[PDB]
Order: C-alpha cells, then structure tokens, then sequence
DNA sequence: ATCAATATCCACCTGCAGATACTACCAAAAGTGTATTTGGAAACTGCTCCATCAAAAGGCATGTTCAGCTGGATTCCAGCTGAACATGCCTTTTGATGGAGCAGTTTCCAAATACACTTTTGGTAGTATCTGCAGGTGGATATTGAT
DNA sequence: ATCAATATCCACCTGCAGATACTACCAAAAGTGTATTTGGAAACTGCTCCATCAAAAGGCATGTTCAGCTGGAATCCAGCTGAACATGCCTTTTGATGGAGCAGTTTCCAAATACACTTTTGGTAGTATCTGCAGGTGGATATTGAT
C-alpha cells in the first residue's frame, strides 16, 4: 500500500510519547498536529548537520554532525560523543 | 457480562507505564526513513552512521515529550483534560518557537 | 617525576586539562593555576553526580549505573537540574509525575 | 588508526571513591564523558569572556573562579570554590 | 447625564497610546532606589554609572511586556480577558523560567 | 562622615500604574486585583538575577562602580541581548 | 600609492580593522586573508538590509533621522530580521501595534 | 591626558546609510543600536567558525569557515545574499594584485 | 457490602551481553631542566563623573465612589474519544556480504607568519553653526454613548 | 437615526537639543616589501562499518463497535474591576560642588612561553574469565468495577 514517511509515525507511537509526558486524554486532530510539528524539528536541525558534513567535505552524517547541530538549536544532547 | 475498564482508567496505567521505562516509543525504521527522506532535501546520496540516526531519535523523543508536557499544563489551564492542537500552538509560541 | 595531579591531590588529570585550555583557543596564555582549579572543580562535580546516581541505583536495588540512574538523580536534585536545564540524558526517562487533576475520583 | 580521548578512567577512579562497590555501563560512561566536556566548555568559555573584557591575555584561576560563580548554582558554586581553593593550595605547597 | 465611557474603552485607548510610543513606564527615581537597595544586599559600598541603572530599567521594561504579552495569550487561552497570576504562572512554566 | 538613609520597601515604588502601562503596551485589556503583587514578586527575581551577574562582573575587575558593560554582559548571558548602551 | 583591502575588494566595511578584531579574539591559531574580507562583506550587507527598512519606516513616520523606534519597526515587521534578532532587544524601540481581536468592542 | 581611543563602525555605516538613503539622517543613539548590532553579528559568525575549524582540527579561519558559520546562523534569504556578497568580494580582492 | 476479573508485585532462576582482569606494545603526552620574554601588578596621578546638595512645581499617584459586565458556578446533552477485539501487515532480527568512504600516511607548495619601515587614518578635542522635530495652541474631524 | 461630549487629527509655529561642519593634531593602525615557515590539499589506500539482501517471526498497527463522559453551550448573578474625581505629594528638572575612583602612563620582576630531552601513561589489541540483571515462571494479592 501506498503511504508517506511522515504518516509512518503513526497514531500509537504518538500516544505512547504523550502518555510519557502525563497526557490522559487525546484530541483527534493532535496526531496530524504532531508531525507537522516533529518533521519542523527535524528539518531544522538535519538542515544544521548536512551543513556540518558538508563543510568536512564528506558524504556520511556522523553522531558528531547531529550531536554540535542540536547543541547549536539549544537541544544538547549527552550520550553521544564530544 | 465481559470484563471492561472505565475511560481513563487504562489511560492512567499507561502514564504510569512509560514514565517509567526510557526505550524509544516510536517504530526504528519508520523514523529512519524519515530522516533519509528529509536529508535527501539538503543533499543527496547521503549515507548515515547508525549512532548519527539513533542521536536524531533520542533528542526528537524527548523533545515531544517535553512539548506534550506544556501542552498538558494548557489543556488544564483551560480547564480541560483533552489536549488539543490549540495547546501545542499556545506551548510553541510562548516557548518561542514561532509567533 | 611526580605528576601534577598528584601534586594537587586529584583523580583528574591536570596536564590534560592544561593542554586542552591553550589549545581551544581561550586566551593567549594560562597560568599554572588555572588548569589545577578547573580541573578540581569538575572532579567534584562529578563526584556529586555519581553520588546521587549511585543512590538512585541502591533505591532500584541495582549495583551498576545506567542512563536512567543519572536522569534520577539530576531531575531530583534541584541545583544540579538547573545547571543542566536545557540538556537531554540519552536513554534517562522522565520522572513519574501525574497531574492531580488527571487522578480518578 | 588512532587514538581517541576521554575521561573515562578518572570518572572511574571517582566512581570508586564515593561508592567502591558501584559499576558504571558504558552507555552511562558516555553521558558523563559529556558532562564533563560541556561544563569544561562552559567555564573556559566563561573564563575567555572574563579575560577578553578586562583587556588580558591570561586564564588565571582567578578567571575559573569567577567564571565558576557565574555559572554554578549557589551551594554548587560554593563546594565548587573551595574545592579549587584548596586544590591549588595543596599545588603550591606540594 | 455626566460623561462617561464604558469599563474597556479608555483600556483600549491605552493599549494603542502606549503600543506607539517607547519611553520608559516606571518612573525613574524609584526604580534607581530598587536597583540600589538590591544591589546593596549583594554588595556593600557599590556605585553605578547613570547609563548602568538605564540598562537595567531598559531591559526591565522590555522583559515584563514581553511576559505581559504571554500571560495575556494564557488568560485569552482560558477564555478570559482578565489576567490572572495562574497566567503568569504558567508563562513562566513554560518559558522555563520555573519549569 | 555620613551615611545615606536605609533602603527598604521600595519595591512598592513599582506603583500599580506604573504596572498597569507595562499591561497596556503588553496589549493587556483587564487586570486582576492580585497581579500587582505578582508582578513585583517576579520583577525583583529578574533584577535580582541580574544585579547579581554585573556586580560578579565589577568585583572581577576590582572595582566599586557597576558599569553600563558589567550590565550588558549580565545580560547577554541571562539571555537578554541588550543594544543601545554597550560593545 | 597603497590601497586599502576594502578598496580592493569593494566594500564599505573596513577589512583591515575586521581582520584585527579576528586575530586579537583568539578564535583560532591562524587566520587567512579572505576570512575578514568576507565577513566585512556579510556585516556590510546586513547593516544596508536594516538600513534600508528602517529609513522606510522613518519615512512612513514623516521622519528624515532614523532613531531607535524605527530600528525596531524595521526589524520586527522583517520575518528573518526578527528571526535572527529574536533575542534581543532595542533599547527605546517599544513594540508593535498589536492588540488581540478578542479584545476588540463589538 | 589623552583619552584612549574608542573605536566604533559609525563612519561605515553612515556611508552605507548615505548609499541607501541619501537624504536620510541617523540619531546618535540609534547609531548606538547599529554598533551593537554589527559587533553581536561579528562575534557571532566569528564564534561559529572557530567551533567549525575547531571541529575539523583546522587551525585556520579562511572564508570557507566564515561561509558555513553565515548559513548555520542567518536564515533563509539572508544566508543567500550574504553568501553571494561575501563570495562577490572575495573573489574581487584576489583578483587584484 | 460481596465477588469476579485482571493487573501488579515478590521470590527465585538462568543464559549472556556486556563488564572485567591480564599481558603486552608504543606513540604521544606529560614531566623535567634552562634560557628568554613579557604581562600586568605597583606606584603615581590626572581628570571624568558620581553622589549629594537645594529649590520650585506640576505631572502623576493615591484613595474613594459607583455600577457595568466579567468570571464562575450550574445545568444539560450531543458526540467525541477510550476500551476492546479481530485481523494481518510489515517491523524486526541477524547474519553474511560487497564495497563506499572515513581516515591514515606521504608529499609539497600556496599561503600564512614574522618583521622592519612608511604612510594613511579615524578618533578626540575645541569651538562654531545649522536644523529636524518636540511640544504648544487652535480649530476642524472623528468616535463613542445616550436616547 | 439624532446629537452631544470628548477624543483625535492635523496644520502651523517656535525654541533648542542635538546633529553637522572644520580645523588641528597624532598615535595607532594599515599597508608594503622581504624572508621564512608550514597548514592542509592532493593523491593513494587500507579497513571500518554502512547499505542491502534474504526470510521468517509475531508483535503491533489498523478497522470497527459501543457507550461513558467530557467539552461546550446556555443561563444566571454576586462582586470585581474600570472610569472618573478630588487632593496634594514627590518625582522631575536645573544647576552647582567636591572628590571618589576610574583610567592613563611608566617602571620592573614573578611567571609564562619556548626548546631540548627524558620518562611516564593512557589508549590500544588480543585474549580469556566473570557477572549483574533482563526476562521468564509461578503464585500471592492488590486494584478495579460489576452487583
Ligand atoms: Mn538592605
Ligand atoms: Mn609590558
Ligand atoms: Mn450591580
Ligand atoms: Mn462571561
Ligand atoms: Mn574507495
Ligand atoms: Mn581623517
Ligand atoms: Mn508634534
Ligand atoms: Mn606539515
Ligand atoms: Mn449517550
Ligand atoms: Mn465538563
Ligand atoms: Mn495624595
Ligand atoms: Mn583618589
Ligand atoms: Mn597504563
Ligand atoms: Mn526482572
């Protein structure tokens, strides 16, 4: 079946994920919300590591690459080098 | 008659459930696809190293998780139990994440 | 030879700390004293984490230290949460916390 | 091939003096290790700021300190201080 | 048969009479004894340039219309019109200022 | 030979229309009777936090007057980017 | 005769000043000769991009000097200048006319 | 005594004021806001690229560095002319000499 | 109150992925010793500007009265969203397998640094003189509210 | 719709704060030229680890039904909060003075850089042993929701 990458978020995982942030009861229309929101965050911050492999002149996005982009958007993250 | 919970009760054990636990709450593949997908834009042929992809799922999980946290504190701020998209717009704005 | 950790009475290492300083371009000189300093200064920062997350590993009546012991005790302690407010622990969780409004009855 | 730094080893040798009995997974190592990097960065950084603003050219521990006091919660900046104060005593005594 | 405008009006007219100008709406002096008398608990003996305490009451001003302007987007989010200290509350809950 | 009188309360020179036109440019239409008392409270966290990063700042360089830059840089490291006074 | 780099590389901006502040800011050991030419060149282009928006909003305020409130204007009805200056503030600029539709008689 | 000297950008963003509104003053303080502006951008794009040869044990700053810290930091359009202006001079000022 | 249906917890058990303890190897890095350079503390002091003074006055804070209309409580009901169950679809596992490409090594030259010398310039500093517009007045237009 | 009270607009003007203009001065800055050093691009390549492939395995996502209960609409009203007024206080303004302390300049040594050399160490690679605990079991018992 046909089907977009987005859309394969799908509508459990989303509930799983508010269900760890204490939400008892969900909207119907917040599932299309969220990944409008989810692929925002990624662009911006996939945009920020291409631009770092970029510039290393490589053609593979490291951990590194992910890790100084999210510490860029003020999303650091440990566990995963530097 | 067949054994059922009330609304909310199966909800709550779930809270319960996950807030407990750390593993990833979305489907590896489908996400990995996604990133491919949204990568392939900035650049093409690209490959990934699968600590680079399992960095992007971590702090993307716990950045909505966090969201649906704020999102939460609107919803009951207006009285409700519901989340609604108006809570997640409301959340971002005064996060500074637009408007 | 005795070295200079040692000479300070510190588990981290001092030298390394030194050559770290003047090689990341943050001034154009550093005194002695300053690598001495900064590195006793994270040597018990992190001491204070190990210690908490070494309580949060008893608490779950674990002996080894996971992500989610160090997600305990950061998010538990007041001051350490707030040094580390805009940071995400990989593998941490959340703490359980339900809103009362959420609760039944 | 090469070799990679890290702060393993000292986390290690801490670890050991505030619980002898406790173990770390490696996964756990990883998070320390940027512990450790991102406030190294955050107090050099600090400290360069400090330096450049009041026209010098050197990172004394007087820059860490007060670098230290900008950036560490209250009684963590306290401990944080003293243990620094006494760490470079006991350097230039021994 | 005096005049008078309705609970709202002169609101309104004061929302667009301070939206167009920029001067400061704390009065100077008083702000200048806030600043001092804190600074002072810190600090004993301190003395400040003109343009010191300026730069404060600058940004002052600016930090709490701007927070203004969230807690009014909480209390419409409530469907009030009335601001509230829940609303500022949760402003700050979200900014991360108390969390 | 002298000293200036004591500081105290003054807090309260932070009027109740002088808070209601901080609303106003907010784009705030109505005021609960409780806010200004919230306002003040979180008002003196902020100048506290502030003061407290520029007098850092004074002290390093050995002096007793808070500069405009001592300021600027307590503020730009809260967060608060500040243009008009400064570097 | 010399010529400055400016000059040379046709900019406004001062290249040889630019490329001071870069060797006495130890952001790195080295620092080449087409680094400070290109940052005067970007620094120089987003000082006419504001320039040019706010003397707009001078001149819509019947105004011939460009003071703070027009900087402001300028930067805060511009979508990318606001992006990139989201953090900071204008000292005397005030804020834009906004006022809820929700609060409006009707 | 000689007070020192206090150097600001004011004379080249007048000159670029004059290029894009020539009958169009400035006030002092406003001026104030554009030196402000021009050193917070400065240390901004110069702070990235040090992160940026720093993260690929170069320890030297060229305009290849400058380039990419412009795209981390500017968005959208801006990034693109910035870019193109920067690129435009750089290849001007090698061409002489 | 009883009582049935699940969920949840505790004690114990066992396989194994990941922690560990070991020996050996070595390049880099840290310690040592010596000669050289220099940053910035001291001392001294010129001079900006901060604290404090007085005095007059009107802009604005305070405190009160009055009632318009907002917030909060109550009720009520349509329909949305949770629970449960039945499918079946595709995520997951893992194991092997090219080979893309990260990364280590060698070569070497365009470009950077260091330095001495010459010239240009941007920043006070001192006065001297325009000029944009703030703020005042007056009178025509618009807005708001009662009727 | 009419009309009256009041805010709002805009033209016109005047005083002046602040912007513009000029000359003089000059220390630092910027450029030029020569000699010397070396960062890192280029080319080749070995070895890591990424992409893909098959292929069950079944866990989990999707579609459906049903109804519990939540969201939102409607209604009512006590009392909070806005508008307006009278009163007069304290902020604002203008200007002067003394001197605190910031800052400019010069002297001078403790400490830091720069090499050369020696020694220690931390990362490493196999190689083998060990173990904390995830996951499975049973059965006790707590919770939930029907009566
Ligand atoms: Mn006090
Ligand atoms: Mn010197
Ligand atoms: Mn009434
Ligand atoms: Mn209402
Ligand atoms: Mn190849
Ligand atoms: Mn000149
Ligand atoms: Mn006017
Ligand atoms: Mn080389
Ligand atoms: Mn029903
Ligand atoms: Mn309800
Ligand atoms: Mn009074
Ligand atoms: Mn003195
Ligand atoms: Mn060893
Ligand atoms: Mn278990």
């Amino acid at each position: 079946v046909l089907r977009d990458n987005i859309q394969g978020i799908t509508k459990p995982a989303i509930r799983r994920l508010a269900r760890r942030g204490g939400v008892k009861r969900i909207s119907g229309l917040i599932y299309e919300e969220t990944r409008g929101v989810l692929k925002v965050f990624l662009e911006n911050v996939i945009r920020d590591a291409v631009t770092y492999t970029e510039h290393a002149k490589r053609k593979t996005v490291t951990a590194m690459d992910v890790v100084y982009a999210l510490k860029r958007q003020g999303r650091t993250l440990y566990g995963f080098g530097g | 008659k067949p054994h059922r919970y009330r609304p909310g009760t199966v909800a709550l054990r779930e809270i319960r459930r996950y807030q407990k636990s750390t593993e990833l709450l979305i489907r590896k593949l489908p996400f990995q696809r996604l990133v491919r997908e949204i990568a392939q834009d900035f650049k093409t042929d690209l490959r990934f190293q699968s600590s680079a992809v399992m960095a992007l799922q971590e702090a993307c999980e716990a950045y909505l998780v966090g969201l649906f946290e704020d999102t939460n504190l609107c919803a009951i701020h207006a009285k409700r139990v519901t989340i609604m998209p108006k809570d997640i717009q409301l959340a971002r704005r005064i996060r500074g994440e637009r408007a | 030879a005795k070295t200079r950790s040692s000479r300070a009475g510190l588990q981290f290492p001092v030298g390394r700390v030194h050559r770290l300083l003047r090689k990341g371009n943050y001034s154009e000189r550093v005194g002695a004293g300053a690598p001495v300093y900064l590195a006793a200064v994270l040597e018990y920062l992190t001491a204070e984490i190990l210690e908490l997350a070494g309580n949060a590993a008893r608490d779950n009546k674990k002996t080894r230290i996971i992500p989610r012991h160090l997600q305990l005790a950061i998010r538990n302690d007041e001051e350490l949460n707030k040094l580390l407010g805009r940071v995400t622990i990989a593998q941490g969780g959340v703490l359980p916390n339900i809103q009362a409004v959420l609760l039944p009855k | 091939r090469s070799r990679k730094e890290s702060y393993s080893i000292y986390v290690y040798k801490v670890l050991k003096q505030v619980h002898p009995d406790t173990g770390i997974s490696s996964k756990a190592m990883g998070i320390m290790n940027s512990f450790v990097n991102d406030i190294f960065e955050r107090i050099a950084g600090e400290a360069s700021r400090l330096a450049h603003y009041n026209k010098r050219s050197t990172i004394t521990s007087r820059e860490i300190q007060t670098a230290v006091r900008l950036l560490l919660p209250g009684e963590l900046a306290k401990h944080a201080v003293s243990e620094g104060t006494k760490a470079v005593t006991k350097y230039t005594s021994a």
